[PDB]
């Protein structure tokens, strides 16, 4: 289809430019002008909830597309993986996991 | 379709390259995001969508967040790491590399020696793959949740400070 | 129009990488690099291979592998990070002690 | 396929340690309770294991394109669930003196009993390669659980990366032979190939990689090297489960993949399996000849236990009593190697802090711990295949199942194999009668398991048929 | 001459060679983990190798 493949040269020429555009606003920067502790492992906790969170989130976006198909056992198998995400959000926030203060 | 997965294929290995063989970890997580953000654009040559979709945002959005945060809490200076350069001796890779060199010769003689109608590219969609993964995969699903309740079990376990 | 044996040689080339990676390499950080190369080109193995026969399969093993990848990352740095706090350094071949 | 209610009755041990981890959970997230907890977590595995019976009278069937469930996956869902009942029973005491936390614990063994379920009824790449990290990843956790203690973080970080390396390994396989095969169903993993040409390059290179993964999982021979060490390294309940439940659940999948697989019964996959088999047992059985440490000469028997185990293996496709010999064989290694590492848990409880060891010291065992002494030297005799226990039965089975198939190179290996290990177990054996320089019933009630699991190895390895026929009752899909 | 009972020396050298072979075998477990991964490559190419050979 010519549609499509129209689609497909505007989506390239979107992102050349607006690299090039960028590039060229840091090379123009540069060229004009005259010249003259310890981190805490909540850090590492908190993005690691995340990546967790993250992965049973795409689970949720691949049922959130095709739900109709799946019909109301999708659901019951759907309402089981976030009744098991939520009793982990439960048991985080309770132990004090995602409690920034101590 | 063919001449964006040649290209991102090379790119992807050509990044890996870099990553297996740099000091700076910071420099060597980068080319590891490059590196994945070709094997999502191999991904979408091949009409799986949804993988690219989850390669970029979850992969490369997500687990290397994670590395690169970790290697802020350590503050990681090259410390005995780039002033020994152990690995870019030859006394060091000559071994593994040949080891898996060999192993991807027979891997890759296994590999032509197989049926091979081509690739369509015809685009799988996120719908059927939600389709199948609350379908047939329903207890994939499940002990998939099981399992990353595991990991974050261990993990805040091990990872505390205290 | 893509070969099915192209793409399960470059999940093949990226496989050694990352093995070779995980060898040649004493820093607990870079072997768990190595790892994520690993488990990734085996993903894209079996994207590759799903592709080709035209199913979800392949697809949903991507999923199954990166969920896997993803914990997987999470133990792996929690472990280096205690190694960090416990031993100030993260050189695996310090970490030895049993043997024989 | 869709799920019926019957499909739920199938499903039953699974829901029911699913919904036991569910509700520990909410159980510490309500109030930390180490007494609650356990408790909780035993009477969900009780509840799954007494729920094995109404999922016999649902009968055997499909359920998932990724389940079946019959007698074989009865038997493992058993032998697992026992395996993490004993491992919580010998946990409690060595949590006792742990000042961190205490019921994530429960938590982890929960979860990988989960796993070992799965792989019981794997009938599905997708299913074996999931049940595998679920019981590995909690496993990774469990090993390393005393993380302040230095070898116990060793053995965390070497399990870790070595389990992430056999798992990249075996999903690299497991593409490769869906590329060849286009099914993921182990009963199409080579069915289309005919005419003889069932050896095709491809398939098998798959089926090399996976064999890889889990001859890492197996501590099969050349991927056996982590076993001492991880052994070790790990808190003692720990390494319990993970001799018994790991090992068996991955043994019974790998059983029921080379069943079912029309490339199974491939000529060089049986010659490959065979030189695993037969380096297994000698490698096992001669690097334990010269251990001081009890731990590490257990892992060394698991190597070459698992020898003979894949000995029986190899025989499936000839053979009709290969898989009853894997059972018989694997109930009396689960009550021996139950035994055996819950003495050493039991005498390792309570855990004494980080910094001080926790070395075993067995010699003169019987002058102040006499019932545990006897009950060890009924496991060492049983390891090493003596009559009047259970592990002869199995040794015999093995050997029976070698001679029917003519192989005798690997029935070769299990005599010389079966010489070594008499010599390393005797010595351990009579270590704990020369002379040498509690009081909680959760204490009691670990003494009475590691009693009771003596008393079973006695009686059945000289009475034996009635675990036989419970074995040959179990019967998977033709 | 046979006071020192040579047969049951010729039937302890099984003993001895199985001492040798275990003491030889367990240089192999020298606690790195590198080895370790060394050792699984090892055995993939061994497996892999065999598998194309007996086809
Ligand atoms: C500083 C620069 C860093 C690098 C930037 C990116 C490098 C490449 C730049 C040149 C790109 C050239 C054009 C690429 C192809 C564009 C068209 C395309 O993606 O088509 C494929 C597909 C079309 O979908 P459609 O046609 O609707 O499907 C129905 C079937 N026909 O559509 C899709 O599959 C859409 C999904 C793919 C879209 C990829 C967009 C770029 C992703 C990378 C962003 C990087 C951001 C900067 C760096 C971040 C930090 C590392
Ligand atoms: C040019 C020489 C090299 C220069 C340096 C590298 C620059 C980036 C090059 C890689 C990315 C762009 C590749 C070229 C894509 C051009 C568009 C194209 O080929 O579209 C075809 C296809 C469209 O979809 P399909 O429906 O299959 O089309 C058939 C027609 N009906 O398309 C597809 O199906 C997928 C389209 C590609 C995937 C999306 C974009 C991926 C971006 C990956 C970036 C990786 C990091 C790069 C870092 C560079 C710096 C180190
Ligand atoms: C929603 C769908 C269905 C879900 C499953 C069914 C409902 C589950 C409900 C779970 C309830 C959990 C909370 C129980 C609180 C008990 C409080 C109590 O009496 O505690 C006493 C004691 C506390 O410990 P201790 O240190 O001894 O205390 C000394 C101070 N008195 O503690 C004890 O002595 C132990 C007392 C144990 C009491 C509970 C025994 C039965 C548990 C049943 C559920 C277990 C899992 C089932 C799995 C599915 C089976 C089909
Ligand atoms: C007719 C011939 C053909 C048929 C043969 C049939 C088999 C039965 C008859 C032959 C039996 C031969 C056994 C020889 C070894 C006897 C065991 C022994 O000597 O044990 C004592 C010894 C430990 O004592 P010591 O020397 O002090 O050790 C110092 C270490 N700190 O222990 C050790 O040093 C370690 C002992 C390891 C285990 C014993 C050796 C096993 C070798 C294979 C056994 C199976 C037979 C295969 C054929 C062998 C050649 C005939
Ligand atoms: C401090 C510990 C360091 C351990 C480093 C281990 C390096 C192992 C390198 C192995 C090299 C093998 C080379 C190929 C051998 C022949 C091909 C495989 C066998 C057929
Ligand atoms: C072959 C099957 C097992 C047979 C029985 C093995 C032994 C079981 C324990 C019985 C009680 C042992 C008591 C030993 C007393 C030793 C006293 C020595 C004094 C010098
Ligand atoms: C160390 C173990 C040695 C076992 C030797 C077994 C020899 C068996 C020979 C079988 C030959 C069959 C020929 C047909």
């Amino acid at each position: 289809s010519t549609e499509v493949i129209a689609h497909h040269w505007a989506f390239a020429i979107f992102l050349i430019v607006a690299i090039g555009l960028c590039c060229l606003m840091l090379v123009g920067g540069w060229f004009l002008g005259g010249r003259a502790l310890r981190l805490s492992a909540k850090f590492y906790l908190v993005a690691m909830f995340f990546v967790i969170f993250d992965v049973e989130a795409l689970y949720l976006f691949a049922w959130s597309t095709s739900i109709r198909e799946s019909g109301w056992v999708g659901f019951v198998e759907a309402a089981i993986f976030i009744f098991v995400l939520l009793a982990g959000l439960v048991y985080l926030v309770r132990i004090g996991a995602l409690d920034w203060t101590p | 379709m063919e001449f964006a997965f040649y290209i991102c294929g090379l790119i992807a290995i050509l990044a890996t390259l870099r990553v297996i063989t740099h000091t700076n970890p910071v420099h060597a997580l980068l080319y590891l995001i490059i590196s994945l953000l070709a094997i999502s654009g191999v991904f979408f040559s091949l009409g799986a969508y949804f993988a690219g979709a989850l390669e970029i945002i979850v992969y490369a959005g997500a687990i290397m967040v994670l590395f690169v945060f970790v290697v802020m809490m350590l503050n990681l200076g090259g410390s005995e790491i780039e002033q020994e350069r152990q690995w870019l001796k030859p006394q060091v890779w000559i071994g593994p590399a040949i080891l898996s060199a060999i192993m991807l010769v027979v891997i890759v003689y296994a590999i032509l020696g197989v049926n091979d109608q081509g690739i369509d590219g015809t685009p799988i969609s996120a719908k059927a793959v939600g389709i199948t993964l609350f379908g047939p995969y329903v207890l994939a699903v499940e002990l998939a949740s099981m399992l990353l309740l595991a990991g974050l079990v261990v993990a805040f376990h091990v990872g505390r400070e205290e | 129009m893509i070969p099915l044996q192209h793409g399960l040689i470059l999940a093949a080339i990226l496989f050694v990488l990352g093995l070779t990676g995980l060898v040649i390499r004493r820093n607990l950080l870079f072997m768990l690099i190595g790892l994520e190369i690993m488990i990734n080109a085996s993903a894209l193995a079996f994207v590759v291979a799903g592709s080709y026969w035209g199913q979800t399969d392949g697809q949903v093993m991507y999923i199954l592998a990166i969920s896997l990848a993803a914990a997987e990352a999470s133990i792996g740095l929690a472990l280096l990070l205690q190694l960090h706090r416990r031993r100030q350094n993260l050189n695996i071949d310090s970490v030895s002690e049993m043997r024989g | 396929m869709t799920i019926t209610p019957q499909n739920l009755i199938a499903l039953l041990p699974l829901l029911i340690v699913g919904l036991t981890v569910v509700v520990v959970m909410l159980s510490i997230a309500w109030r930390r309770n180490h007494f609650l907890n356990a408790t909780l977590s035993v009477i969900g595995l009780n509840a799954a294991l007494v729920s094995l019976w109404f999922v016999g009278q649902a009968g055997a069937m499909d359920v998932t394109p990724l389940m079946r469930v019959d007698g074989f996956a009865m038997l493992y869902t058993g032998l697992v669930l026992l395996a993490s009942l004993a491992t919580c029973t010998f946990a409690y005491p060595w949590l006792e003196g742990y000042n961190d936390n205490k019921d994530e614990f429960y938590l982890l063994v929960l979860i990988a009993a989960l796993g070992g379920i799965l792989l019981a009824n794997a009938n599905h790449l997708a299913s074996l390669f999931l049940g595998i990290e679920l019981i590995s990843l909690p496993l990774f956790g469990l090993v390393g659980y005393a993380f302040r203690q230095k070898r116990s973080l060793e053995a965390s970080i070497k399990y870790t990366i070595l389990s992430a390396a056999a798992s990249s390994f075996l999903l690299f396989g497991m593409a490769l032979v869906y590329a060849q095969s286009g099914d993921l169903s182990f009963v199409a993993l080579g069915k289309n190939l005919g005419d003889g040409m069932l050896n095709e390059p491809l398939l098998l290179a798959g089926f090399g990689l996976m064999i890889v993964g889990l001859g890492f999982k197996l501590s099969l021979v050349p991927f056996h090297l982590w076993t001492p060490d991880v052994y070790q390294g790990a808190p003692a309940p720990v390494s319990t489960f993970l001799a018994t439940a790991s090992k068996i659940a991955i043994f019974g999948v790998v059983m029921r993949l080379f069943l079912y697989a029309p490339v199974g019964d491939s000529e060089a996959i049986r010659v490959v399996l065979a030189i695993i088999a037969f380096a297994s047992i000698i490698f096992g059985n001669l690097m334990a000849l010269s251990q001081t440490n009890i731990k590490r000469l257990l892992g060394y028997s698991s190597i070459s236990h698992l020898g003979y185990l894949l000995v029986a293996l190899i025989a499936l496709q000839t053979g009709e009593m290969s898989m009853e010999a894997v059972g018989v064989y694997l109930a009396g290694y689960l009550f021996s190697s139950l035994g055996a590492f819950g003495v050493v848990s039991l005498m390792s409880s309570p855990y004494r802090g980080p910094d001080a060891d926790s070395l075993f010291s067995y010699r003169g065992l019987f002058w102040h711990r006499p019932i545990l002494a006897a009950v060890m030297t009924v496991m060492m005799l049983s390891l090493a295949g003596i009559p009047m226990t259970l592990g002869f039965i199995g040794k015999f089975y093995v050997l029976a199942v070698g001679v029917q198939a003519h192989l005798w190179w690997l029935v070769g290996a299990v005599v010389v194999g079966s010489a070594i290990g008499l010599y390393y177990y005797l010595r351990v054996a009579v270590s704990l009668y020369l002379h040498a320089p509690p009081s909680n019933w959760q204490y009691s009630a670990g003494g009475i398991v590691v009693l009771i699991s003596a008393l079973l190895v006695l009686v059945l390895g000289v009475w034996p048929q009635p675990l036989i026929s419970i074995v040959r009752l179990a019967m998977p899909l033709m | 001459l046979l006071k020192r009972d040579p047969l049951n020396s010729m039937m302890n050298i099984p003993a001895v060679l199985s001492r040798f072979a275990g003491k030889g075998l367990l240089l192999s477990e020298n606690g790195y983990l590198r080895w370790y991964v060394a050792s699984m490559s090892i055995g993939a190419v061994v497996v892999l190798a065999l598998l194309m050979v007996l086809r």
